[PDB]
């Protein structure tokens, strides 16, 4: 709870309150969490403008989830890889995130390949998804 | 029974790792006190204040061996001290019903109960046939309250600047959260400026003077029934 | 230019960091914040001791006393012990309402 | 550690504002913070990060820069102070002789005596230069603590 | 507290099996 | 079995004596709780008419509302009395003993 | 209707496996069903005529939109799946027993076979105790 | 799947107790709040 | 009677068109004395003519001489009235309401617990012999059920229009000479 | 400040004071009911004992 | 599950941004505090 109280401070400032859309939708990610854009939409709608220390502390505790496992993330690439070779196409990789689920925007996408080494290859290149899953869940590759 | 004895129908809870985690028994105690108004079935306690003269007592174990037909004292020793008997009472927490709201209650501590077996009738002289009344809805003047912040241990420091009643463990925590609050002057709880109190033989107005013959507080209407009214 | 005062914690601390150092728990929330320069530490120096401000006033000898002028001042004698000592803002409001 | 250090240390904290503010209007502006970037550091911070800096600090005022100072020092001390040991050293030997402490921080606009700088490095055995962990200790020792 | 205390609890056990 | 028959007969007496004792007071309390909320509701309509009616309509509506209060005065009554002299007076008395037949022999020797 | 376009591109690339959205004609029926309305078997080959209108051989994004704009049934909405099993909830406990569906909707009903509804019971009842909580099932239906 | 919308149900139906800010002494009009 | 219906509907647009007292003033006094004999007050219930157990029109109740409704199994809306039936088709239309002057006796707040699916507990439960009435907060809406049918004396049928009626206002003229 | 507005306020005080007395009467009747109920529970533990 | 694989991407691609920019901003507060060392080891003497 000391990490929650500390990290809330450097963003809220002296007002002790986050009114910005971006800074409260994101701040739980320093604490180790993954709140969705739809989840923070319901959070900001219930606290309807102000976010205080008590509201953030349970925003961390009610989003601790046991579905961040490698078994559930490998099943997503397993169906698209019907041959079970452990590799998918890079063109398949793009529709999986831009188009499926929440539509990922283009700007944060350009920083995605810069940190996962997917910018230097061409669109139809063969890519593995085991480095994709392990680097995302911060397991050692 | 010589000493502190317990009376049935009284708010009387418990004093006080893997044993302290049952602290929720006090939270349920204050929950039950607020949930129900307690007339507490005030009673018809009829007691005999017997001047029991015990003397040169022999130390004896529990009652089953101090029964007259199996001990047979000498003419020197005259009573039997039941060592591992009685109950040896306890306890601080007690609700009060202060004015029009509930509180708590930290009763007087440092109790005992010493039980003596007396075997002949001339060591017992009844003196008074006391008919007395115990009602929990009245005022309890032995009224040490708890810390406001910590809601836990009995308060013994009153900070006049903070306007809060505090025990030692919470009072340190009051004054360390900011540099500014460290320099609050901290008087003990003792006899904080609260009031002087309204009269009991008639409500409404407060005491003003003192009597000094029968030591009791005197109000503005009280000196007329005072025969020495000067002192 | 400082105007807010806390009567509980004696600190003349307008605006500024009061939004962040005086809003922590249920503790710091109550803490009345009497504004408009209603500060007992603003009536001038003590004429004997020119370092502290007049914040207490005597209601028997009727002299203006700073903390130095009451603790080891002229009013710190043995016979000057039972005299009532109200705050100086309590004194000024008293003259206004008679 | 939300410092009441830097109130006792606000007489020199204020003179930092008078040097970042070239025009001296009481506002540390967008032009004021960029000018402080090139003359003391020299690393060119292009305007979308000097505007980014102004967000968690529109020109920003004296109480709110005190907020930025007192808040990012909450983080543990040896893990944050990292850049000081590597930037004050320009010969990059891991050591900090008294000359470049004087030079770079008088470009930051302050002073020391040669004897005062000598007492910092003379903490027991004949050193004219400090490393990572002992200068971290000199930070805590000279600074009255932020918890009371 | 307030004197007494340490002498009260030592003679509470009046059975002198010492 | 004859234990629990006597004990539930005391329970039935307790619940029946409490039902008509609390019945006189709870009926009066809900009577006055409705009385506060009905007239507070009536003031909410007059506060609405204060902000919505022009001054000519609101004077007529105020004359209407004063008669509305006095008609609620008439259609409320004033029983009081019986709902005030009922007291918390309940107590348990009895003499139940388990006796041997030869104990009943000794009881009759003392008694008639 | 940008939110309805979003439901279009999600189902279209879900059963697509090629790389640029061109899906084969076998799963043109499946992506149409995942929007949430019943098919007719003649409509299947009627879609293929606009699939091979330009000789593409595959289904491509714009002609999927003009196809769906022509053919739009009343889609099933989120709240009425709750009611669709609440009317089956004669018990009032919020639990829908597995065996009560099988008798009631097969002696009644328009187009239902013995094997299709047996798939519906078996996939809904994963614990095997013979009950399906329907709030968890409808959250497993269209929780978006 | 299971916990993703168990979280969505949780955020929807958990009550939010609010932290208490200090009582304002300067009104937005510019006056001083009097008892 | 108009300000009564205005109070019950939160509407400063409703204005009365007429009325019919279907009870003699001597009968109103007899019902008042019976209510005080029951140690209970009188509440006005503003019911729609078609909300009753069996609906009757105005011409039905005048000709047949009886409002033939079992007042025992009947639910009385008090204070807040629902909008009269029809309403949202013709809001500025003419409707009818009937006032049941009811002798509310001893009351029990049934106060249906959270989990209730409707008024099935407020319909089928037997009123205890101690009391003579039941109450329910339906959310200031109170619903009353009376055990007795010698406790509901209907007073008047009132028809109204929903369109405002403003006072004609006359800013003054000079008295001795009506020239300015 | 009409006579009906401060006859309204008199009726506020009269009914509210009577609510305070009736709420204490529910508390005393409920306390006595579970007082005798406790005497039942002690009579059950004693007679069966 | 693709939505949750997407928001782990939203978390991870955001972490790498402030491992640079916050490290540049605590850099700013570091030489600021490190010359609070400088300006008052001298007026003490």
């Amino acid at each position: 709870a000391l990490k929650v109280e500390s990290a809330f401070c450097e963003i809220s400032g002296a007002s002790r309150t986050i009114q910005r859309k971006e800074a409260v939708a994101n701040l739980a990610r320093y604490l180790g969490l993954a709140p969705s854009e739809q989840e923070v939409d319901t959070f900001f709608h219930r606290v309807n403008g102000r976010c205080d220390l008590a509201a953030f502390g349970r925003f961390c505790s009610l989003l601790v989830h046991d579905e961040d496992k490698a078994a559930n993330f490998r099943e997503l690439f397993l169906v698209y890889d019907k041959e079970h070779t452990g590799k998918l196409k890079k063109r398949v990789v793009k529709m999986i995130f831009c188009n499926l689920g929440e539509p990922l925007s283009a700007a944060e996408w350009r920083s995605f390949e810069g940190i996962f080494d997917l910018a230097d290859k061409k669109d139809d290149d063969l890519v593995p998804y085991e480095p994709i899953v392990r680097k995302l869940l911060d397991l050692p590759q | 029974a010589v000493g502190n004895f317990s009376l049935p129908g009284f708010p009387l809870m418990r004093g006080g790792t893997r044993q302290e985690e049952a602290k929720k028994d006090r939270s349920k105690f204050l929950d039950a006190a607020r949930s129900q108004l307690l007339t507490g079935e005030r009673r018809i306690f009829e007691y005999l204040l017997c001047q029991v003269g015990v003397g040169r007592s022999v130390v004896v174990e529990d009652e089953k061996e101090a029964c007259g037909s199996r001990f047979s004292l000498l003419w020197e020793y005259d009573s039997a001290y039941l060592e591992k008997g009685a109950l040896a009472p306890e306890e601080s927490l007690t609700v009060h019903y202060q004015a029009v709201d509930d509180s708590k209650g930290v009763l007087p501590q440092y109790t005992f109960r010493h039980d003596y077996v007396v075997y002949d009738s001339s060591q017992v002289l009844p003196r008074f046939f006391l008919l007395f009344e115990m009602d929990p809805s009245l005022e309890e003047l032995f009224a040490v309250p708890l810390c406001d912040n910590c809601q836990d241990n009995p308060a013994c420091i009153w900070c006049p600047a903070d306007a809060a009643r505090l025990c030692a463990s919470c009072d340190e925590l009051i004054h360390q959260q900011n540099r500014l609050v460290s320099r609050h002057i901290r008087v003990p709880l003792n006899e904080m400026p609260r009031a002087f109190g309204t009269c009991r033989r008639h409500p409404g107005e407060v005491y003003e003077l003192f009597c000094s013959i029968c030591h009791v507080a005197v109000c503005r209407l009280c000196r007329g029934n005072h025969l020495h009214a000067r002192s | 230019p400082a105007t807010l005062y806390c009567p509980a914690d004696r600190a003349q601390l307008c605006d500024t960091c009061d939004e962040r150092v005086h809003s922590a728990t249920r503790m710091l929330a109550r803490h009345v914040r009497v504004p408009a320069n209603h500060s007992p530490l603003q009536f001038g120096s003590c004429p004997y001791h020119p370092s502290e401000m007049i914040d207490s006033v005597c209601m028997t000898c009727f002299v203006a006393l700073c903390p130095h002028c009451i603790l080891i001042g002229s009013h710190s004698a043995a016979d000057f012990s039972e005299h009532p000592l109200i705050s100086t803002l309590d004194a000024y409001k008293m003259v206004m309402q008679d | 550690k939300v410092p009441p250090r830097l109130r006792v240390h606000a007489a020199e904290l204020e003179t930092i504002f008078t040097r970042i503010d070239a025009d001296g209007d009481g506002k540390l502006s967008e032009a004021d913070v960029m000018a402080f970037m090139k003359d003391r550091v020299g690393f060119p911070l292009e305007p979308d990060q000097v505007k980014a800096l102004l967000v968690e600090l529109s020109p920003v005022d004296f109480p709110t820069f005190l907020c930025f100072v007192d808040n990012q020092l909450m983080k543990p001390l040896p893990e944050v102070l990292r850049e000081v040991f590597q930037y004050v050293d320009t010969d990059r030997d891991g050591k900090l002789t008294a000359g470049e402490l004087q030079g770079f921080a008088a470009r930051l606009g302050l002073n020391l005596s040669e004897a005062g700088a000598a007492h910092l490095l003379n903490r027991g055995q004949n050193e004219t230069c400090a490393n990572f962990e002992e200068f971290c200790g000199l930070v805590q020792a000279s600074l009255p603590s932020a918890n009371k | 507290t307030t004197s007494s205390a340490d002498r009260f609890d030592r003679l509470r056990d009046i059975s002198l099996k010492n | 079995q004859r234990c629990y028959a006597i004990l539930e007969e005391a329970i039935t007496q307790l619940h029946s004596c409490t039902e008509d004792k609390m019945g006189a007071v709870l009926s009066r309390q809900l009577e006055l709780q409705r009385e506060i909320d009905t007239m507070d509701w009536s003031e909410s309509f007059l506060q609405y008419l204060r902000t919505v009616l022009p001054p000519a309509d609101f004077l007529h509506a105020w004359l209407r509302h004063c008669r509305l209060r006095d008609e609620l005065d008439a259609l409320a009554g004033d029983p009081s009395m019986l709902s005030r002299n009922v007291f918390p007076d309940m107590r348990l008395q009895g003499r139940v003993d388990i006796l041997t037949d030869s104990a009943l022999r000794r009881r009759d020797y003392v008694a008639v | 209707t940008e939110e309805q376009i979003a439901e279009f591109k999600e189902a279209f690339s879900l059963f697509d496996k090629d790389g640029d959205g061109t899906i084969t004609t076998k799963e043109l029926g499946t992506v149409m069903r995942s929007l949430g309305q019943n098919p007719t078997e003649a409509e299947l080959q009627d879609m293929i005529n606009e699939v091979d209108a330009d000789g593409n051989g595959t289904i491509d994004f714009p002609e999927f939109l003009t196809l769906m704009a022509r053919k739009m049934k009343d889609t099933d909405t989120e709240e009425e799946l709750i009611e669709a099993f609440k009317v089956f909830d004669r018990d009032g406990n919020g639990f829908i027993s597995a065996a009560e569906l099988r008798h009631v909707m097969t002696n009644l009903g328009e187009k239902l076979t013995d094997e299709e509804v047996d798939e519906m019971i078996r996939e809904a009842d994963v614990d095997g105790d013979g009950q399906i909580n329907y709030e968890e099932f409808v959250k497993m239906m269209m929780a978006k | 799947a299971l916990s993703s919308a168990n979280a969505l149900d949780a955020i929807r139906r958990t009550r939010f107790p609010t932290n208490l800010r200090p009582k304002p002494v300067y009104d937005s009009i510019g006056r001083v709040i009097l008892p | 009677w108009e300000y009564w219906i205005q109070l019950s509907l939160f509407t400063a647009d409703l204005h009365i068109v007429g009325g019919w007292n279907l009870a003699t003033p001597a009968q109103q006094q007899l019902f008042d004395a019976k209510a005080s004999a029951l140690k209970g007050p009188i509440v006005y219930s503003f019911l729609d003519l078609n909300e009753l157990e069996t609906p009757q029109s105005l011409e039905n109740i005048i000709a047949e001489k009886r409002v033939k409704s079992d007042w025992r199994k009947q639910i009385f809306p008090s204070a807040e009235c629902r909008p009269p039936f029809g309403f949202e088709g013709n809001p500025s239309g003419t409707f009818h309401v009937m006032v049941c002057k009811l002798a509310l006796g001893s009351v029990l707040a049934k106060d249906s617990e959270p989990g209730e699916t409707g008024d099935e507990d407020f319909k089928s439960c037997d009123i205890p012999g101690n009391f003579t009435a039941l109450s329910r907060r339906d959310e200031y809406r109170v619903l009353y059920r009376l055990k007795r049918a010698d406790q509901v004396l209907p007073t008047a049928v009132l028809e109204f229009e929903m369109k405002p009626l403003r006072i004609q206002v006359r800013q003054p003229v000079c008295e001795m000479c009506e020239v300015l | 400040s009409s006579p009906s507005e401060e006859a309204l306020l008199e009726r506020r005080r009269r009914i509210d004071r009577e609510l305070v007395e009736k709420h204490r009467q529910l508390g005393q009747l409920h306390s006595n009911f579970l007082s005798v109920q406790k005497r039942i529970d002690e009579a059950s533990k004693n007679l069966v004992g | 599950e693709m939505h949750w694989l997407a928001v782990r991407v939203q978390s991870q691609a955001r972490r790498i941004v402030s491992c640079m920019q916050r490290k540049e901003m605590q850099k700013v507060i570091n030489f600021l505090t490190g010359v609070v060392i400088f300006g008052m080891h001298i007026d003490k003497y």
